[PDB]
């Protein structure tokens, strides 16, 4: 079997910037080699096949090239419309095989979460169930923390995260926490906290409600 | 008197895609004796007449193999198919005959009979009177073959598959073609 | 004109069977092979196989062999893969492409998105998000809990807030979906004049508006 090894696997970079993506084949696959785009809306489109050969309606900053087993695409100057998900496909051998794939985002300057905390809504509560929302919008880079606390204490179980794409305005990530228990829970406690920890800072940002106030 | 005892009476026919020529020159024949004989299912003539066969001139060719009951009609002068494209081509310009007869029993074996073959893939068409018997694996793909048979790497010809109990289409028909 | 036009998108109980098609017109079927290709919701590309429509041959890769079945219609000139015993892991965008004579794949299908539930449809329930308590800006939100299937729409003040909002992709929780959107307006704008999230649910015909009224 052919597998082929695509890195990395993530690449943050910016306008104008020169970059390239690497395949190392496993075994030889003699230049049978696709490159393909995926937009953020799923729409896949060939860039290059046969490791070099650029496809008509593909621009000129788009090339491939190889070294021994390690197959390059190389973006000379990057625009707004090449930060997209790149793959690899050999097609020298049956089965055919994808590299893992790399995704491509807009590097910017490192940013903390504006973190804000809503308790269970009336309507909610009258329905028997109680969640528990927190936001930590507008951050950078991605990976961040959330803790929560009911009455001081982690609360671990009952936890459910979402984030969201790079934000089109200021390339920001965001995410939601929610934590979810039932009505007859939440009224057995006084206080609940969500904190973040992100890399912008050594203390995490905390926010707090009291269930009667 | 012309030797074609030899060839519709011959207890071997060739596969298809390397069918037998048979060249008859200096002798006698009575072309109405095989037209009117209950010997052949058929008898079609294309820029002749099947009457005035012996009321004609030169050299005949005579051409022949094994086909499907269903391909008989494929052996003429404006067709497509598998037979058609890729083994046998009968030009549109054809002076000729070409007869053919169920085999079934004499080509059919219990359990089937696979010896007789066909060219099934190919990169183009032949040409009238062309006999392609290459033997070279076919690129169906963007994956090259590298002469290695595999998926998509095929073996341009295939057996038939000739049983007794197979319905009148799938049955062998001997062929021959006689050319003017 | 070359095309390869996906089955709609489908939904199937789990331990069940579904049978997707690849319509291609544009050329002669026979021609060219068609592979398959499976993507997980944010994964990877994943070849599933690929069918000879001529002689009906089929290769697989390992991971798919006995899941999928694909075959090949000469007469409608239409490729399919079964898919058997679904479980939720089977649900992603399953494409069909073109293994053209050179170049690998030129043409690929629209896709077509397998859900694997026993959920029924289900309209969302609606919540709004105050502040319990004030800086210079506020931040809102919509929660919509506990909807099948997807998708939702959701806007704020029928789409004319369109600045400081974050829709979060829905997560599945108790087999149903659930997500959240946030809006961020000026202090001096809430609670004066009015912000209202306006969801709607396709499949169940719903349409919800929650205005954000401040807490007591």
């Amino acid at each position: 079997d052919i597998q082929m090894t695509q890195s990395p696997s993530s690449l943050s970079a910016s306008l104008g910037e020169r970059v390239s993506l690497t395949c190392r084949a496993s075994r030889e696959i003699s230049g049978y080699l696709t490159w393909l785009q995926q937009k953020p809306d799923g729409t896949i489109k060939r860039l290059i096949y046969a490791a070099s050969t650029l496809d008509s309606g593909v621009p000129k900053r788009f090339s491939g090239s190889r070294s021994g087993s390690d197959y390059s695409l190389t973006i000379s100057s990057l625009e707004s419309e090449d930060f997209a998900d790149y793959y690899c496909l050999q097609y020298a051998s049956y089965p055919w095989t994808f590299g893992g794939g790399t995704k491509l985002e807009i590097k910017r300057a490192d940013a903390a979460p504006t973190v804000s905390i809503f308790p269970p809504s009336s309507e909610q509560l009258t329905s028997g169930g109680a969640s528990v929302v927190c936001f930590l919008n507008n951050f950078y880079p991605k990976d961040i923390n959330v803790k929560w606390k009911i009455d001081g204490s982690e609360r671990q179980n009952g936890v459910l995260n979402s984030w969201t794409d790079q934000d089109s305005k200021d390339s920001t990530y965001s995410m939601s926490s929610t934590l979810t228990l039932t009505k007859d829970e939440y009224e057995r406690h006084n206080s609940y906290t969500c904190e973040a920890t992100h890399k912008t800072s050594t203390s995490p940002i905390v926010k707090s409600f009291n269930r009667n106030e | 008197l012309c030797p074609f005892g030899e060839v519709f009476n011959a207890t071997r026919f060739a596969s298809v895609y390397a069918w037998n020529r048979k060249r008859i020159s200096n002798c006698v024949a009575d072309y109405s004796v095989l037209y009117n004989s209950a010997s052949f299912s058929t008898f079609k003539c294309y820029g002749v007449s099947p009457t005035k066969l012996n009321d004609l001139c030169t050299n005949v060719y005579a051409d022949s193999f094994v086909i499907r009951g269903d391909e008989v009609r494929q052996i003429a002068p404006g067709q497509t198919g598998k037979i058609a494209d890729y083994n046998y081509k009968l030009p549109d310009d054809f002076t000729g005959c070409v007869i053919a007869w169920n085999s079934n029993n004499l080509d059919s074996k219990v359990g089937g009979n696979y010896n007789y073959l066909y060219r099934l893939f190919r990169k183009s068409n032949l040409k009238p009177f062309e006999r392609d018997i290459s033997t070279e694996i076919y690129q169906a793909g963007s994956t090259p073959c590298n002469g290695v048979e595999g998926f998509n790497c095929y073996f341009p010809l295939q057996s038939y598959g000739f049983q007794p109990t197979n319905g009148v289409g799938y049955q062998p028909y001997r062929v021959v073609v006689l050319s003017f | 004109q070359v095309q390869l036009q996906q089955s709609g998108a489908e939904l199937a109980r789990p331990g069940a069977s579904v049978k997707l098609s690849c319509k291609a017109s544009g050329y002669t079927f026979i021609s060219n092979g068609i592979s398959w290709v499976k993507q997980r919701t944010g994964q990877g590309l994943e070849w599933i196989g690929e069918i000879y429509p001529r002689n009906g041959n089929t290769y697989y890769n390992e991971k798919f062999k006995g899941k999928a079945t694909l075959t090949a219609d000469k007469s409608s000139s239409t490729a399919y893969m079964e898919l058997r015993s679904l479980t939720s892991e089977d649900s992603a965008v399953f494409f069909c492409a073109r293994d053209y004579y050179y170049g690998s794949f030129d043409y690929w299908g629209q896709g077509t998105t397998l859900t694997v539930s026993s959920a029924k449809t289900t309209p969302p329930s609606v919540y709004p998000l105050a502040p319990g308590s004030t800086n210079s800006m506020v931040t809102l939100g919509c929660l919509v809990k506990g909807y099948f299937p997807e998708p939702v729409t959701v806007t704020w003040n029928s789409g004319s807030l369109s600045s400081g909002v974050h829709t979060f992709p829905a997560v599945l929780q108790s087999d149903l979906y659930t997500l959240s959107s946030s809006v961020t307006v000026p202090s001096s704008t809430w609670p004066s004049q009015t912000v209202t999230c306006n969801v709607a649910h396709p499949a169940s015909s719903t349409k919800v508006d929650k205005k954000i009224v401040p807490r007591d």
